[PDB]
């Protein structure tokens, strides 16, 4: 993992982790990482929480 | 905070590199809360002394 580019990249509209610190996600271990991409519209980012 | 310790400053806290502290803008978050209690609240959001 190497999310401390990505955390400081400063180039993202939205960034938030939820159940979880968004300042430690290169210290804590995990198992499988999912990932799932979307592209929907500025009126429905705030639906998807 | 530590035993007896007491806060009395309303900085804006500091997330990630962007500095805040009044410089307001991405990840700079105000951490003093307001609790916002109401009667129609359950018995565990009402207020205690």
């Amino acid at each position: 993992a190497d999310y401390s580019v990505l955390y400081n990249s400063a180039s993202f509209s939205t960034f938030k982790c939820y159940g979880v610190s968004p300042t430690k996600l290169n210290d804590l271990c995990f198992t499988n990482v999912y990932a799932d991409s979307f592209v929907i519209r500025g009126d429905e980012v705030r639906q998807i929480a | 905070l530590k035993p007896f310790e007491r806060d009395i400053s309303t900085e804006i806290y500091q997330a990630g590199s962007t500095p805040c502290n009044g410089v307001e803008g991405f990840n700079c978050y105000f951490p003093l809360q307001s609790y916002g209690f109401q009667p129609t609240n359950g018995v565990g959001y009402q207020p205690y002394r």
